[PDB]
DNA sequence: AGTGTGTTTTTTTTT
DNA sequence: CACACACT
């Protein structure tokens, strides 16, 4: 069947050389293009496999856990086959596949004891996000006594690991191949954790949390307390209560169900256009009356209080002075007046049109740690710092409630915070500062 | 089922002397003893299984009535002289006796202590019928063997970890690790030490 | 007759004539008969009915295409009993063969019905005998019973091994599949390719894989006898019944009595002893209150397409809006204005959304001020099990933290834990408050600022979460000293702050007035009341439920039940618009809020109060029943909101401000 | 003689 | 990883 498996690898590289449409490749399109800049990934769409071959797809759907790795070698053979000139391990790593689904997704409530190893398709906003985790594509190992060396290939595609080499292998002892950790070449993985759908509120349900991985490609896309519609599969490991193992997903697809862009590296995706237009309304001076106007619907009026919260939000100019000192760019407004006159509604819906920062209450932010919190870490009895309100409003214009409900005493600590645009602290021995540009 | 054995407990009431806390001696072991305990917090029931079966499928062949003595353990060899295997035994859960039991811990008194030392805590063995006669969190006038009863984890069978003293020699039931115990006691019978508001119960109850 | 798989006469496979009575049953022999009997009355045996209500079960599950077969354990004894002692004495096996007997009836109700579900369950409910955690003997080891339980566990429901493929590192490659029980190991620790002992793993090939959930169980403390801590057994949730229930929410179920072995029990414990299990072959709630078919099974209420029928036959009906008046709470003589508000209320307002973030709310929050005694906590009362999903807020109880959101430090998980927010419980439904003027300030602005945006955000120890709080609320308050004084300004005659009633939609204030001949029918009603409750009086029985039903028709109409379930045809169904409005109608309303605040005794009025007055005409449209808003619906919705206005004013502009607004009283 | 298995109060933080 | 026990 090995030969069965590589002829299977020769149809996957048939259907990537030979489909196109309006003549046009397009796996060799992102291909070269994966070349030019060297991303070992591809992206593939499952509706081109059916349409080029059902039985290909099918193939995958049966077992995809085995199908991925294969499919990986075929495009990793093709990319030497094209990037490489004819007759000119580690020399070129690997490509990595990418896909997207469009099919239904399943909640993540009320996902069955079946669909064990089956490719999934879901959604969910992630809570947490974990650190880079090498993983051993490549193992350099040698036979101890006997001195053999050899070489492991793993795939993360198993369950839970491959346990290490046993006896000589060509008495040198259960385990000669003692690893090398020099030749052996890694990947980084990166664990996730996705809260079920708060659109879907199971009522009187705590919303359940599924743990993911990611590959080098895949890992640190997107950061916690956001959305993302993911297509992976699902997937089971033992934790260590009877045949009971820990449910996760291996993803091999990831999209953003918050759609919003990733961390804004300048790159316009906007383009020159929609920024040219962007000047022509600066250009139109009447159409600072329109941004005006604009926020806040059905307020009725307040003109002049909305120019003060558009500039506000359009945030000051930080200098930094050649000498130690730096003008402060941010400011804090202050919101006095009446009840029951929007002002709450206007914060929030002021904090909607600028996602950056986080609307927040004074009592239902923590006291202790209002711009940030200590808190001792389950696994670590120091107590850490975690990031509060005015750390996740950091680089952000930032609406919160009931300052005058609040307890007078840490709003001290905040008007400190502010006009330093930081956030030093030397509590629990710990001096850590944080920027508070809010 | 009626034809196999109902097994036998015989319950002691009516004893001369009620020892109480005190005594409970070390030279006395087996010994039927009177004791008035203050059992406030007692246990839960138990099944505290007294004989079972064994698979010990390799031979094919079939224990009856396997006791152990506080921890679980399995025949000898298997069943079958044939294939006497001292390695692998399965439980077959044919023979299964069980005897509802709890742990029942008495607490000393306050009153015939002379120096208030602490209320003592003796757990005390309960059978199935004692469990539901005993009513707990209430003083208990009650009498049995008093047994030495050995600290846990001590014998080397699988699964629990031997418990790793002075011992004597020419034993081989435990040649290695030695034992020690923390004596119980066995109460047979238990007796407590220290509504119907309807018209026709009330016609017929009352005299 | 077989040694194996036979067929014998109901009596000889009845008599065991044999010393064990499981061995006897494990004879598949005997198996084999017993299946015969089992698909004979299936579908053969049609109780009390011409059609066979299991077979009418079947295909009908089918068309639910679930896998549960749910059997009743009735028409089983009742059907020649036999089956009936020996699955009540050996379940296990005969289970397997309901299991196969249910495979040839999935086949033959529905043609390809099989591979849909590989399996299809056994659901034995109910039973002879309820039982108890301290009625387990050895004797009942073994056996499925009924229990009387508490959930508490829940653990995290995870895929089981339902069948298990064992193999040695060096020799077996792959063995066969054998069932794994999910109670404790195979550990079969033998290789068919080496008979020497090695070291074993599990196969790569792919198994079944079955749903578990653990659940610890607790005896119920009424039943327990005083001083006595229940007991607690564990039982584990499986494929097609796991998460059926919520934890504490207290349950009856028939289910074998496992028991497992470990060895940390034995040395805890120093004795043989041996872990007990059950899993229940079918679940059904115990909620306590067992005053009808509704108690066994899950939950209670239910909902009906003729009852909503007779729903739309009475909101054409006119009159209907009076009557509802009456209904809301009849046990409570007068309080028409209280009732009116608490029903609308109940009926709640239409939520409004604007750009998808901008939101208003369609839950209605009353304030009510009442003298103690004034049947405020039993008017929550009913308000509760007459709209489904209920909350009540002991107000002094509960706090900041408690009720709006609650975090707790887990020790077993090692990580803080959210705590059940009880507005959290309130949200989907209606929120009852209690007490409220007499608790905790800081609490009351943390309940202000839960309610402003319908949710409630929370971010401390780690948790940033934010709970969406759509409850309607209904504070209950007594007046300074207990008595409100109408001269005294309302603000005044409250304790608590301006903004809380500012936020606020309804206000209700109940006082002591002269109502001499009201008082003769109060005191004469609850004379009635003490009558018809009292057991002591076709019979007395009969005569109280004819008084009930009299004064059903002057007051409630419609039935309770047929009350809520109008009440909830109306939130699923009904959504009044309002494509229709009076908009200078509600602005000259607004002028007149105006320059009446300047009073003394009248309170700032502002645009929520109008907001508040929309909502109002949107919960008596949904009272109306009708899809689209009335005019005059929402004229009355003015009148009451107004009315209520003056209510809250001091007497003397109280009786200014209603001849300044008698031009608008009089339509209504 | 096989071969298996075990050792590295305080202090904030709530409130 | 690697060395005292309990049989292997
Ligand atoms: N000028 C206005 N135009 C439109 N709607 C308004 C106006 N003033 C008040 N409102 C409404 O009244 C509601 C009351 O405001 P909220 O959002 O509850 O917060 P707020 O105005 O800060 O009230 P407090 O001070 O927190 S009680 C708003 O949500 C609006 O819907
Ligand atoms: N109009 C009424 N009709 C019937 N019962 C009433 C009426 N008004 C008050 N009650 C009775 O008053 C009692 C006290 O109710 P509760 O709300 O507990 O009082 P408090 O005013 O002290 O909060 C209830 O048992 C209720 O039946
Ligand atoms: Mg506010
Ligand atoms: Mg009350
Ligand atoms: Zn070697
Ligand atoms: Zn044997
Ligand atoms: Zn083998």
């Amino acid at each position: 069947n090995d030969d069965d498996n590589t002829e299977i690898i020769k149809s996957f590289k048939n259907f990537i050389l030979e489909f196109r449409l309006d003549s046009q490749f397009i796996y060799r399109d992102q291909l070269r293009n994966n070349i030019l800049v060297k991303n070992y990934s591809l992206t593939v769409n499952m509706e081109h496999l059916i349409g080029y071959n059902e039985d290909i797809y099918k193939k995958l759907s049966d077992e995809p856990s085995d199908i991925i790795p294969l499919f990986e070698t075929a495009i990793t053979q093709v990319a030497k086959r094209i990037s490489i000139l004819s007759r000119a391990l580690n020399s070129l790593p690997t490509f990595q596949l990418i896909l997207n689904s469009n099919a239904n997704q399943i909640p993540l409530r009320d996902l069955d004891s079946e669909h064990v190893s089956k490719i999934v398709r879901l959604s969910g906003i992630i809570i947490s996000t974990s650190v880079l985790s090498s993983r051993a594509t490549y193992l350099s190992i040698m036979c101890r006594n006997c001195r053999h060396t050899t070489s492991i290939t793993i795939n993360n595609f198993n369950s839970n690991t491959v346990s290490l080499p046993r006896s000589c292998l060509s008495n040198c002892g259960p385990d000669p191949y003692i690893i090398i950790h020099e030749s052996s070449k890694f990947i980084d993985q990166q664990f996730l954790k996705l809260q079920e759908i708060p659109e879907l509120v199971p009522v009187g349900e705590m919303p359940r949390n599924l743990t993911m991985t990611c590959d080098r490609y895949l890992t640190n896309k997107v950061i916690p307390g956001t959305r993302v519609t993911i297509v992976g599969i699902y997937s089971i490991y033992n934790s260590k209560g009877v045949a009971i193992r820990t449910p996760y997903i291996k993803i091999l697809g990831i999209q953003s169900d918050v759609e919003t862009s990733s961390i804004w590296n300048s790159v316009t995706m906007f383009t020159e256009e929609e920024e040219e237009e962007f000047l022509q309304l600066s250009r139109n001076p009447k159409l600072y009356e329109i941004l005006t106007n604009s926020i806040a619907p059905s307020i009725f009026g307040n003109e002049d209080i909305k120019k003060a919260i558009v500039c506000l939000l359009m945030g000051g100019s930080k200098k930094i002075l050649p000498d130690g000192m730096r003008l402060r760019g941010d400011i804090n407004v202050l919101l006095l007046g009446d009840p029951g006159t929007a002002k709450s509604q206007l914060l929030k819906f002021v904090e909607k049109v600028s996602p950056i920062a986080v609307y927040t209450s004074g009592k239902g932010s923590s006291a202790a740690g209002l711009t940030a919190s200590v808190q001792r870490d389950p696994m670590t009895r120091e107590f850490y710092l975690e990031g509060g309100a005015m750390v996740l409003a950091d680089g952000g214009v930032v609406c919160i409630d009931e300052f005058d409900k609040m307890r007078d005493e840490d709003r001290v600590a905040i008007h400190e915070a502010m006009e330093q645009q930081t956030i030093s602290i030397a509590k629990a021995g710990i001096t850590t500062v944080l920027n508070s540009r809010t | 089922p009626e034809q196999t054995e109902r097994v036998f407990q015989i319950s002691f009431f009516n004893l001369p002397t009620v020892h109480r806390i005190r005594d409970i001696r070390s030279e006395k072991i087996g010994s039927l003893l009177s004791i008035s305990g203050t059992v406030t917090r007692t246990s839960e029931v138990r099944p505290e299984l007294y004989k079972a079966s064994f698979t010990c499928d390799m031979c094919r062949a079939i224990v009856d009535n396997v006791e152990q003595s506080f921890k679980y353990t399995e025949p000898t060899f298997c069943p079958n002289p044939s294939c006497e295997n001292r390695a692998f035994w399965t439980l077959n859960v044919t023979r299964s006796r069980f005897l509802d039991w709890q742990k029942v811990r008495i607490q000393e008194n306050a009153n015939e202590i002379p120096t208030g030392s602490m209320p003592r805590t003796l757990d005390v063995i309960l059978r199935g019928d004692s469990v539901e006669r005993a009513k707990p969190g209430d003083r208990c006038k009650f009498t049995g063997v008093e047994i030495v009863v050995p600290d846990v984890t001590q014998l080397g069978l699988p699964g629990v970890k031997p418990s790793s003293n002075s011992g004597v020699t020419g034993l081989r039931s435990l040649g290695v690790r030695d034992l020690t115990y923390k004596i119980s006691f066995l109460a047979c019978h238990v007796i407590s030490i220290g509504n119907e508001r309807d018209q026709e119960v009330f016609l017929n109850s009352l005299s | 007759i077989d040694p194996l798989r036979e067929e014998l006469t109901l009596e000889s496979l009845s008599n065991v004539k044999a010393n064990s009575y499981s061995e006897w049953i494990t004879q598949p022999n005997v198996s084999r008969t017993i299946a015969r009997e089992l698909k004979s009355f299936l579908l053969e045996y049609t109780d009390e009915t011409g059609r066979s209500v299991y077979g009418a079960r079947i295909r009908t599950l089918g068309e639910m295409n679930s896998e549960s077969l749910e059997v009743n354990y009735r028409h089983l004894a009742e059907s020649k009993a036999i089956l009936a002692l020996f699955l009540a004495k050996c379940p296990e096996e005969m289970l397997k063969i309901f299991d196969l007997v249910a495979m040839e009836a999935t086949e033959l109700h529905y043609p390809d019905y099989a591979r849909i579900h590989s399996e299809i369950h056994v659901r034995i409910s109910d039973f002879p005998t309820i039982y108890s955690l301290r009625e387990l003997r050895e004797s009942n080891l073994s056996s499925l019973v009924r229990v009387t339980g508490v959930v508490t566990r829940r653990t995290g429901v995870f895929p089981q091994l339902k069948y298990v493929k064992f193999n040695c590192l060096k020799c077996g490659s792959i063995l066969g599949p054998f069932f794994q029980d999910s109670n404790e190991e195979i550990r079969i620790s033998f290789c068919t390719n080496c008979k020497s002992k090695g070291p074993f793993r599990v196969n790569g090939e792919k198994t079944v894989y079955r749903n578990y959930q653990r659940v610890t169980l607790q005896e119920a403390p009424g039943t327990v006898p005083p001083g006595r801590l229940p007991r607690h057994r564990e039982v584990i949730l499986l494929a097609d019944l796991v998460d059926v229930s919520k934890p504490g929410e207290e349950v009856e179920v028939t289910g074998i009595y496992k028991n497992n072995y470990d060895g940390n029990l034995n040395a805890k414990n120093g004795f043989p002893v041996f872990a007990t299990i059950i899993e229940a072959n079918s679940i059904k709630r115990r909620e306590g209150n067992t005053a009808n078919e509704g108690e066994e099974g899950l939950d209670v209420f239910s909902w009906t397409e003729e009852e909503e029928r007779e729903f739309r036959k009475i909101s054409r009906d006119r009159g209907i809006i009076d009557k509802i008046i009456s209904s809301m709470a009849p046990s409570i003589y007068g309080h028409r204005d209280i009732k009116t508000a608490v029903a609308c209320s109940l009926f709640g307002g239409v939520p409004k959304n604007v750009n998808g973030k901008h939101s208003i709310r369609g839950d209605i929050n009353v304030l009510l001020l009442g003298d103690p005694g004034t049947a405020k906590s039993q008017i929550l009362k009913y308000v509760e099990k007459t709209a489904h999903r209920a909350v009540f807020a002991t107000g002094q109880g509960a706090s900041a933290v408690g009720l709006t959101a609650s975090v707790r430090k887990d020790p077993i998980t090692k990580e803080w834990t959210l705590e059940g927010g009880a507005l959290v419980l309130a949200d989907k439904g209606v929120c009852l408050i209690d007490e409220f003027d007499k608790m905790n300030d800081q609490d009351r602005t943390s309940i202000h600022e839960a309610m402003e945006q319908q949710s409630i955000s929370i971010s401390k120890a780690g948790i940033v979460t934010t709970l969406q709080a759509r409850c309607s609320i209904i504070a209950a308050a007594n007046p300074n000293g207990g008595r409100y004084n109408s001269t005294l300004p309302l603000a005044q005659n409250v304790s608590l702050t301006e903004p809380i009633l500012s936020r606020f939609d309804i206000l209700c204030v109940v006082r002591d007035l002269v109502d001499e001949e009201a008082d003769e029918r109060l005191a004469t009603f609850v004379v009635d009341s003490h009558v018809r409750s009292h057991p002591e009086n076709l019979n007395a029985r009969q005569r109280r439920l004819q008084r009930q039903r009299k004064k059903e028709e002057e007051i409630s109409p419609i039935p309770q039940e047929l009350l809520m379930k109008y009440i909830h045809y109306a939130r699923t169904k009904i959504y009044p618009k309002l494509h229709q409005m009076d908009m200078d109608k509600v602005s000259r309303v607004y002028a007149d809020l105006r320059r009446e605040s300047i009073s003394t005794g009248s309170f700032p009025i502002t645009v929520r109060h109008l907001e508040s007055i929309l909502r109002i005409a949107e919960s008596f449209a949904k009272m109306r029943l009708s899809e689209f808003v009335s005019s005059y619906d929402l004229d009355r919705a003015i009148k009451v909101v107004v009315d209520s206005f003056v209510d809250a004013q001091k007497v003397s502009v109280r009786r200014q401000l209603r001849r300044s607004f008698a031009i608008y009283t009089l339509g209504h």
